[PDB]
């Protein structure tokens, strides 16, 4: 492999091992291997959606109080992110393949090969750091989910079958999630099977939802680093056109450098458009689910008293839901800023003492690199820290209103 | 230059290190006051009227310490900004505003330090030596004693008020001074462009372009320097307006001690100024590029040497984007932000009032 | 017929057959066809406005509780859209005629002819695909209005309308039912045909812009100095001329669209804000699956589809006009002649202004407007739920 | 008279007759005429501010309930607009004189001497229009204010001096405003003098505010008409530079016409900046007062029941406030639209069918007239229909919140 595939090889390998419906980037295209891969992916999908349906069933058939309804809806919408993302990637791999194949045959200009290698190394380091952070967060979330189940009383509020309007606490299986099962998950092998299945389900659903976000942010990281490389090589490109004591050779050299710069910038623009087309509606679905999640979580936070399991659970849900939004908001904002600063970089070079072609190139660059490159979520909003700030402000205002009114 | 020179010396930009040691001593005193106020809040038994006073004192000390750290962390960038500003001065209006603010800070610090004594020479129900007879919270381990110990504690506490006012003046006057430096260099660039559009002097226009590029670099340095103080002022002023309006309303209603207004009236007057200076002079930056844009449009553009035209058009393209003072990735420092802050302040005020009542 | 009229022929024909006042685009300019057409249009208008007056009468002389008043105001404001649109088009035909006549004698360049066709047909498909969608939904809205009134003393009519005669038993009930059916169908047809015309304009502009963006590359490879003569200069100048004429035609066409249906969108938004406020109030009164829940869901669905249909097209127009700059960067302008450089620079200057349809200078029609309306409705619903 | 002063002569004459401190644009600068004008202006100011102080006194020494306080505050803030505008124009005439004299010695180019006329008269036909409408809206507003006093029961609710917690109605003089007077304003000569003084005060204060608003609107109308003239003369200007089969006469004519266009646009830009300097803080104070007026009026509208004096009073106050905001919002928005659309008119001419001079002119014009010319209220906000729409939305939202909550 070569190009963006080699840089994102750990991500693609984790996606392949995770169970998503991915068919490319293998080296064992044989009938047996393909059949085994399809069988494993289908088994993963069946288990994922069966467990999701089970936790949905133990949300309407065993919920009596409005608090229980709120908690069940919070958990269901929390895992609806992974439910949506699995089928989004599985049936939409063509867009991801197109995005991953944009930087395939591009090669740096011999004058700017050193800078390109430097910024490629920087992009690789940033991508690896993002992968490490995502893996650490996912493993920590999976560990804490199993840890918080052993720090409370496994009781459920069921209406009393003897009196009229009284409610009693019934012992409930101590599991990671409240979910109905065909078998008896209360004790013994049923309980062990339920616990193992829930652990695997939580881990792999978080893995799916986090691999999608990591892939999106890695795409944006590569785009930003290419923009930085373009911004840095403007000074040598302009100095190439200087008339210091132009011949035909110098003129053709400057023309070739300008052509390389323009082609790489057009590649960045088309790449950002491909990112928007690929992972654009996924952001819309994520925000649609997270809006309801954050509303109900603000309501839940209004009921926090003392330090106990409920406070920790609500804080963890809120922090994870905000970190997911922040992860792509920060990279969208970085892309916006680094695309808008290209004109500032092209005006700060020594273009005044340059050839007419260099001045025309600088003028056209200033004219275009004036509207920032924006990754928009299904044309409804722009991915930036403005969206994160708006979401945070709305959540805080709603929480304050709920505290004051109630 | 009265307070700017002091800011430069105590920031460590100049060669004299004595003012840097004075800054270190002020930082140590502020840190000790912060930890003492925290200990009084947590590991002590105090009334509600003392809890609110201690919370206000802790917030003030935290803000002053943060400002000291912010201005010490950017000593090299401040040195570069001063190096840029050494050539031209500032508009006389900016100097007049700086003088007015310096006089206001002196007068306000002297009044706030003095007033405890007047409150102790009035309201005979109170006497020297108990909760509101000091400019600061009574955090010293020594107990109330004869007038000598009272005066010593009074001076030790007034040192904190003077330090807070000095560090507030430092952030209030430097932003004005450096925005004025930017504006003055901008007008000089405009005048140079006007001269260039009188002789078909493309070399003088190249000089103007170089001056504009250096001005833009200085503006980036200014944004780097002032990014943190402005954000701190924004957030703290929002929550502090909410808290202090809640306290004033409660004390007017008589729920708490009325003398707390002595802080609330003063510590919110020094706050509403801080965000007013930043947002006002932050909106004067966006009128600067219009001067270059409107001086470039000239009939002399139609007689220049067709490469002069290209340079004119490139700068003309660059000056269609106003100088925005964006800090924190989201916040543009202008009077619109001043409009927007008050609504969050009112939300916090309503929440606090409803919770208290 | 030719130009925009020929492409938009089915919609104009439906408008002419639906009772709206149309004087042009008729091939039977006689002394009897015109008179009968005017008579039919006047009779139709009399029918619509008599029925609307009857609804208003039942709204104030038979409403006692707050919920009945809310439902009556909801229905009255729902049909106020068509009430306004009828007289908006009938008394404002000149602007619409100008918009249809903007593309009257425009001819593609001989070298860019094929490309034009490749984008002239696609528009038609969309200009008919939308024609299908409305033609379904309106019909469904007519059918669904006859299947919810039988699933819930009052004589069972689709609309609570006062009548001079007794519409309870006998021929009066059947006559009232038939009149209500025809009135509902005609009003929905008007209110949907009008938005269909606006959206068809907006897809035509988008496909013209796409054609312009695509033909920039052949222009530049023509202008390239690859190994100019007088013939090459003439060809490049003609290509610049054609591209700039077509771009200015698109800009003028969008301005005509904005002036034609600008205040209509303002009135539509003014009515829809109130209707969405009342539906947001009534959505709090849900008691399971019943007639009220289905009625509220249907009203919300229709009042959101109406706004979304033009919001998405406005957003598409904005982001299609904004991309001609990337199109002009896509071509290899570095290889072109000096005049090509100046043309590219002026086009880049011009394209720093996305084309926006504005509702009488008050608001911009885009997906952000729809998002703001939806968010305001949802926030109002949440506030009502929390307060109650 | 010549220039903008002659165009706005009825406005300036009304300002002079209205008692405002205006000392220019006279023709009788004698030792007594100046003295007489100064005495008239000073007695006008004395009467105006004395009556305002009287309303303020009655608002604080005779208000018991919150409803009475709101009713008094609404009137006090309604007339503080006129107070501020009087003290603002009287001590700030140096900017109005500068704005009025910007178009003093300008003359149209002969080639464009026709079109300029067609627009110059057009501006008049708008100014004289705005003079008439306001001249009605003011007068009508006075007349209604005179007729709504006789359509209710003139009773004031005061605490009962016989019981503890009871309030009783006491007859109050039937005057246009609740004001305190040193004399007995209950009957006879005192009542007649009070009514006449209140009528004159209301009329003259409404005139004081409306004259300034009308002057601002007329300034913006003139600016918009100049911009329209510039946009129109673009086509003959470009066709002048056409290379149709440039000679010396053609060269000098084209250069002179381009010089005229450039200088006229520079004049328009400078004139708009002068307008912002002159009438910038006035808009800020106007909106500062109107925010409080509209908040209290939104509170008062929730107490409207049926039709009576109170409902008509509140509706009239709201209509007047919103009309005052709209009058300058519409003209600011018109200026923004007219200034931003100059580049669209420069793109729409035949620059491709012209010399290099025409293309360079189009380039520089489209680059210059890209940022719209915007009038701002002390840089706090932009004067446009966006401000009016936001204010109306805020008022409607506040009214909805108050109605649903109460
Ligand atoms: C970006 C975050 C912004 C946060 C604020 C945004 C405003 C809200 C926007 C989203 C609307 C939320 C939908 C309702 C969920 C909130 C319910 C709640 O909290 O009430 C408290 C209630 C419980 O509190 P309560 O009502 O019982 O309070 C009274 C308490 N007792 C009874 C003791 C007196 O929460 C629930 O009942 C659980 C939620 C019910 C199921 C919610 C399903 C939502 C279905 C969404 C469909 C899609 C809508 C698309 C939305 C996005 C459109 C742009
Ligand atoms: C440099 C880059 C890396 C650093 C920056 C990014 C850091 C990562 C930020 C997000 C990490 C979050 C991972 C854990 C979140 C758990 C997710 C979750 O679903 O929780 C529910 C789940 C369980 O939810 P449950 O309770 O509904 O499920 C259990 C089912 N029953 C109840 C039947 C047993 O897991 C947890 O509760 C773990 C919570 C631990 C959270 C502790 C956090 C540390 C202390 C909080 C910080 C205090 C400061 C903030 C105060 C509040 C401010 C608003
Ligand atoms: C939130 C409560 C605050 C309580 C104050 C008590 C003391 C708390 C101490 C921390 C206060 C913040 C210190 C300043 C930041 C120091 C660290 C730092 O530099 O990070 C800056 C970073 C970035 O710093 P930067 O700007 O220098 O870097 C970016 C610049 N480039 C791109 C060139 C690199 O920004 C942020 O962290 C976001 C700001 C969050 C903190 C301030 C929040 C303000 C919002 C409050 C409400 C505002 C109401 C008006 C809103 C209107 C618009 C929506
Ligand atoms: C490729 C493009 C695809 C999209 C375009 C095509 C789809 C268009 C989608 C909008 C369809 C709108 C037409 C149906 C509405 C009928 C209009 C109407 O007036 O109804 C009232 C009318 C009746 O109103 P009425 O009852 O008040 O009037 C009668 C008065 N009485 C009773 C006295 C006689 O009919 C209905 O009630 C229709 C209700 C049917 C609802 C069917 C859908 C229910 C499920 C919707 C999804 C659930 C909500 C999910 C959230 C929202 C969706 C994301
Ligand atoms: C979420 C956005 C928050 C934005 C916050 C910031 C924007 C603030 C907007 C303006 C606020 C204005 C505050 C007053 C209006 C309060 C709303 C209200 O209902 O009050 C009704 C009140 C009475 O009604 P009420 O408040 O008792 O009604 C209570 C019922 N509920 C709770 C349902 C609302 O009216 C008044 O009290 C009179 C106004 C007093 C305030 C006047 C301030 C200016 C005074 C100028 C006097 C004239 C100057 C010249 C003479 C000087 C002589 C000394
Ligand atoms: C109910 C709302 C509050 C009551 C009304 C408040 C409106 C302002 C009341 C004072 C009237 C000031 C105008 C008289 C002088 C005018 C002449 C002049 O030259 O002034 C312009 C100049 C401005 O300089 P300039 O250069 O722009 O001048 C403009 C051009 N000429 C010269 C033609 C006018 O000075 C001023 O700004 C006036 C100084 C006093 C400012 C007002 C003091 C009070 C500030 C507002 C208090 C309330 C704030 C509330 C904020 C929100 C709180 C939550
Ligand atoms: C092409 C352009 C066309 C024009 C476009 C612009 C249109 C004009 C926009 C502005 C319109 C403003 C109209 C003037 C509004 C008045 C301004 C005002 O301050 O209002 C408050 C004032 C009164 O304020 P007040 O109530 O505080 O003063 C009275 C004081 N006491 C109570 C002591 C007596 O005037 C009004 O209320 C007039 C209301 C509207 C008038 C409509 C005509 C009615 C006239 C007679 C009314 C008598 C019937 C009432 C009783 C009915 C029987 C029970
Ligand atoms: C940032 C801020 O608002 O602080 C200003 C604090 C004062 C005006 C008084 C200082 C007095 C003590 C330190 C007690």
């Amino acid at each position: 492999k070569d190009g963006l595939i080699k840089d994102l090889w750990p991500n693609i390998r984790l996606i392949q091992l995770s169970g998503l419906f991915i068919s490319e980037y293998y080296d064992d295209y044989s009938g047996l291997a393909v059949l085994f891969r399809k069988i494993y992916s289908w088994i993963t999908a069946i288990i994922i959606y069966s467990q999701f349906i089970f936790i949905v069933i133990f949300m309407v058939t065993k919920s009596n109080d409005s608090d229980q309804l709120a908690a069940g809806v919070v958990t269901t919408l929390f895992f609806t992110h992974s439910m949506i993302k699995f089928v989004y990637f599985s049936t939409g791999t063509k867009s991801f393949y197109r995005t991953l194949s944009c930087w395939n045959n591009t090669s740096p200009h011999p004058l700017f090969a050193e800078s390109h290698s430097r910024f490629h190394a920087k992009s690789l380091s940033r991508m690896r750091q993002l992968l490490i952070i995502v893996s650490i967060v996912t493993i920590f979330t999976t560990i804490s989910w199993t840890t918080i189940t052993f720090f409370g009383e496994s009781v459920w509020k069921v209406p009393d079958p003897e009196t009229f309007n009284q409610t009693m606490y019934v012992p409930v299986p101590r599991l990671m999630l409240h979910s109905w099962y065909p078998w008896d998950s209360g004790h013994g092998l049923g309980y062990i099977v339920a616990f193992v299945l829930q652990f695997y389900w939580v881990f792999i659903t978080l893995s799916h939802s986090n691999l999608m976000e990591l892939l999106f942010s890695s795409f944006l990281v590569h785009a930003c680093e290419q923009l930085q490389h373009l911004k840095e090589i403007l000074n040598p490109l302009i100095e190439l056109s200087a008339t210091l004591d132009l011949t035909s050779n110098q003129e053709v050299l400057v023309r070739s450098a300008i052509k390389y710069w323009v082609e790489r910038h057009k590649h960045v623009v088309k790449y950002v458009s491909l990112i928007t087309e690929c992972y654009g509606s996924a952001l819309l679905f994520h925000m649609l689910v997270s809006t309801v999640i954050l509303t109900i979580l603000a309501y839940q936070a209004t009921k926090i008293n003392g330090v106990n399991v409920f406070a920790f659970s609500t804080i963890g849900y809120l922090m994870y839901s905000f970190a997911q939004i922040f992860m792509f908001c920060i990279h969208g904002n970085e892309l916006i800023e680094e695309s808008s600063s290209v004109m500032e970089a092209a005006y700060g070079c020594h273009w005044y003492d340059g050839s007419e072609e260099a001045k025309t190139f600088v003028q056209i660059v200033c004219q275009q690199c004036q509207k920032p490159l924006i990754v928009s979520g299904a044309k409804f909003f722009n991915v930036s820290l403005d969206l994160f700030a708006s979401v945070l402000g709305a959540v805080v205002t709603y929480f304050m209103v709920l505290v004051q009114l109630k | 230059i009265d307070t700017i020179n002091m800011f430069l010396q105590m920031t460590g930009c100049t060669d004299s290190k004595a003012m840097l040691y004075l800054t270190y001593f002020e930082f140590l005193i502020t840190f000790y006051y912060l930890i003492a106020t925290y200990a009084s809040i947590v590991h002590f038994e105090q009334s509600v009227t003392i809890q609110l006073f201690a919370l206000l004192c802790m917030l003030i000390e935290c803000v002053i310490l943060l400002n000291i750290t912010f201005r010490l962390y950017h000593k090299n960038h401040i040195r570069e900004m001063h190096q840029y500003s050494r050539r031209l001065g500032i508009p006389d209006s900016y100097r007049s505003v700086i003088n007015v603010i310096t006089k206001y800070h002196l007068i306000a610090s002297n009044i706030f330090v003095v007033f405890p004594v007047t409150y102790a020479i009035f309201c005979d129900s109170v006497r020297v030596g108990d909760p509101f007879t000091f400019p600061f919270l009574d955090v010293l381990p020594m107990h109330t004693d004869n007038l000598a110990i009272y005066a010593c504690k009074y001076l030790v506490y007034a040192i904190s008020v003077y330090i807070a006012h000095v560090e507030l003046c430092f952030i209030n006057t430097t932003f004005i001074y450096y925005v004025g430096v930017l504006k003055h260099r901008l007008e000089t660039i405009v005048q140079t462009i006007g001269e260039a559009f009188a002789d078909n002097d493309e070399q003088k226009f190249k000089y103007a372009i170089i001056q504009h590029q250096k001005l833009l670099s200085y503006f980036n340095t200014m944004k780097i320097v002032f990014s943190k103080p402005i954000l701190l002022s924004m957030s703290f002023n929002a929550i502090y307006f909410g808290l202090t309006t809640s306290f004033v309303i409660q004390a007017i209603r008589g729920y708490i001690n009325q003398a707390i207004l002595s802080i609330c009236i003063a510590s919110s007057a020094a706050a509403v100024i801080n965000i007013t200076i930043y947002t006002f002079y932050g909106s004067e930056l966006m009128d600067l590029h219009d001067k270059i844009l409107h001086v470039l449009f000239d009939n002399a553009f139609f007689y220049v040497s067709k490469s002069f035209k290209s340079s004119i058009l490139i700068m003309m393209t660059r000056v269609t984007i106003p100088l925005k003072f964006t800090v924190g990735y989201i916040f543009t420092i202008n009077l619109n932000l001043l409009l927007k802050i008050l609504k969050m302040s009112y939300t916090v005020l309503n929440v606090l009032l409803s919770s208290e009542t």
